[PDB]
């Protein structure tokens, strides 16, 4: 009974930016790490970053494709993530997928998806 | 790590079990995941510790494999099992996700 | 690796409890990377300090150490606040050589995984009865 | 605990070497017991020795210890028997006082075995790097 | 200045506690001001200390010198009033010249005061995890 | 706590001025983090070492130290290069025991927070005279 | 900053050879950080170690130090192990003063880094060829 | 190869200045060859030193040497001269054996090329921060 | 201390936001205070340390500054905020008033 809701959505030609979010009501959100996955068209699926949680937006990690380019955030609010981006459409056309990211002895995996934006 | 997988499309559409299979280029300690994404655009998560299934899933999926070589068993195959199964690592920080195989 | 939270689900003698341990660090002055349980007061704690060391000019060999820490607590007569009752320790340490491949040193970790759930040790830590 | 043979199943480091182990009696002066691999010859073959230790007036608490070492066996040039080259060791102490309770106990040892397959220890112990 | 009572709100963790503290008199034989709270028991009390020392012939500089000292209360089992379980300090010392202007006092003041609320030290202080 | 850079703004004695502090690592002889002015040149730079100490065999309880330097530069005649003319110093030493909770702690933090800028310590740092 | 993963890419002869390098933890006795390769076998790994001088109030002169080293394994005819057989060393050292700026310090090493990849040193270095 | 004039480019922090080094011949007692900048006042120069140990049969162990040493000038109050405030140095050495291929001394070479111009060192030498 | 007001009277009546400012003789550390005397008499606590409201202020009043130099700005006016306006600093035993602003 988890949905995600907010998105943002956009259609930012490249050299601009963009922002955006999800609503992640439920599941007691500040006890777990949150993950950006994004597909583009054709071969596969790319791994964007994480964040922690410590009641705090305090620290994130991120993918040696996307370094210094992105950046995520932690509002806690109630449940509200964050995807700001900078010169987007060179090979960023993808479909943005935030997903909640459980571990069982260190190893992370992503439970519950959801389906926000495209760009 | 990158999480290669041979057949590239799973032609099998009833009756009997399907093997789908992936190979990590490193051994990865059974932190093998599996997902399947629907045309609608959802994702789902079935198997996360090679052997451990999410409360939503009806044991008609079943996984298996240890060191690189994974495998997932769909026994009774259905309508609604019809999708792209991607499979992808937890052991290390980049999380390399794999190829894809279309049902 | 890197330290990040480890969950362990599954755990305790049947299997329905877990532990979450939160990164508190490496210690610099002698590289003792720590695990600890999330609370308030320091003293009511399950920690987990792992460090591994290289071959210097004395010892020679490479030493994985890890070490297991659990107290607990209770609420005594004419006391508000608990203290630390008792506490359990764990020291697994291994040691190796320069030419030892990583086959054999995670042989000596799988098997040690594979004798901790062996009905021997089962009954030989849960119990405390000797092997006889 | 009867001394039985252990079987070890998916173990090492793609989990699918096994291991089975025979009993070797108690050494009487120290109470350790012994397990081997099954084959062998002596002096080239995989040990566990296992061991519980009660409180005295020198010693307070309960201590179970595990002790397990493997060789490296190399085939020399003109010889009729192999030679140990490098040795792996493992060595585990378990102290508990005399007041704790099966519970407990039982959770230091599953706390340990699950702590054993978790990256921090695969990267700890396999390859030889700490956390960073 | 002149010791009058001291309001301190918005204290804490979440910034809804406040702290009064009432003038308790200068020490004459080390010119020690104090500043306490309301209270009938003296070891209940929080307490804040600070002194300025002039150069002498053996330390040559101004020493300014705050002290804090929390302590906490409990009732215990068997036992009708409270006592003194633990104490958290806190010590703050200034060491100036004679020739320092007052800009420079107050950028140190004011630094200090800046670095207690910046994340680096909320996460050093209150959780006890080192800078790593 | 990551070392990241620290932006303090609004500090000085109108209230004006900023500073920006660049992470120079831990030291691992004893585990200081460190940080300096954006800019610099070396030994003519403002620092702030930050460390955390756990107990031991010799200490019971928990230590935060905070030590901060700043320097006064005077650029001589004739020279290329200024050179340090006097120095002030400040340093917070807070001391908790091992069953303190997240609450106290985070109440010693801002309590001292809160007395820097109370008018008792601005006039006993600013202006150098005690309380009467 | 704190020791990370580096990942060296386009080395070698032609220009596409890699190397990725994990951190190995900081001696506590001299302060020299380590990074090193991954693969089986620690005696035939590849080897980098860095080392500046602790920043103090007092030190007139920074020193900044890398050391490469690659050894080449040979798998002799009659043994079991691989030995090292060479050694391939690089000792970087850097030297600055405490009143010097940070253009400076980056103006020498950008200055070295173009310096190896220019053709005086690529016929120096690669084919031994003394400048004449 | 014989000395030529080096212009290297896309030097410094922002990666826009250049240097432009002029051959100043070769000392004949040690081998040594040098380059420096072009512009008045000699002494105020930027200098490269190149050397090769030189090639003979019997020779066990092949090194090159580089020295860049940058001075700043600093026109005093009250004379008609620039002096020399102070000094950047960089030292690097190469140490190969006489059975080691070209690979390997292209390898360490872009090896070092490519860790100068990483986070690690970039960290390192521009800031004068350890790596913990 | 000396709180000295520069315009000494304010002539703006409608719309947009005003600012009134003061200044002290030496540096008072955020320790000013605001406050409102209605020409019925009655005299009312505003703002106190320098930016924080008093339990009956509709956030149309919100004061800044720092040093020596302090401000008052009223966002969207009305016809019963019109008064003299009093500043006075916390900080020093005297507790000197200011001169006066008449709206």
């Amino acid at each position: 009974e988890v949905q995600l809701q907010e998105s943002g959505g956009g259609l930012v030609q490249p050299g601009g930016s963009l922002s955006l979010s999800c609503a992640a009501s439920g599941f007691t959100f500040t006890d777990y790490y949150m993950s950006w996955v994004r597909q583009p068209p054709g071969k596969a699926l790319e791994w964007l970053g994480f964040i922690r949680i410590k009641a705090n937006s305090y620290t994130t990690e991120y993918s040696a494709s996307v370094k210094g380019r992105f950046t995520i955030s932690r509002d806690n609010s109630q449940s509200i993530l964050y995807l700001q981006m900078n010169a987007l459409r060179a090979e960023d056309s993808a479909t943005y997928y935030c997903a909640r990211s459980p571990d069982y002895y260190g190893g992370y995996y992503f439970d519950y998806w959801g389906q926000v934006t495209t760009l | 790590i990158q999480m290669t997988q041979t057949t590239s499309s799973l032609s099998a559409s009833l009756g009997d079990r399907v093997t789908i299979t992936c190979r990590a280029s490193q051994v990865i300690s059974n932190y093998l995941n599996w997902y399947q994404q629907k045309p609608d655009g959802t994702v789902k998560l079935l198997i996360y510790y090679t052997s451990r299934l999410h409360s939503g899933v009806p044991s008609r999926f079943s996984g298996s494999g240890s060191g690189t070589d994974y495998s997932l068993t769909i026994s009774n195959l259905e309508q609604e099992d019809i999708a792209t199964y991607f499979c992808q690592q937890g052991n290390t920080l980049p999380y390399t996700f794999g190829g894809g195989t279309k049902l | 690796a890197k330290l990040e939270t480890v969950t362990l689900g599954n755990i305790g003698k049947d299997g329905k409890q877990t532990l979450v341990l939160n990164p508190r660090g490496v210690n610099p002055t002698n590289g003792v990377a720590s695990l600890s349980q999330a609370g308030a007061v320091p003293a009511l704690e399950k920690r987990v300090t792992v460090s591994v060391s290289q071959p210097s000019r004395n010892r020679k060999n490479y030493k994985v150490q890890v070490k297991i820490q659990n107290p607990t607590a209770c609420t005594a007569n004419g006391s508000c606040d608990p203290s630390v009752t008792r506490q359990a320790y764990a020291d697994v340490t291994f040691s190796f050589t320069q030419y030892s491949t990583d086959e054999e040193r995670a042989f000596v970790r799988t098997e040690l995984a594979a004798l901790l759930a062996s009905p021997l040790l089962i009954d030989a830590i849960d119990q405390l009865n000797p092997a006889y």
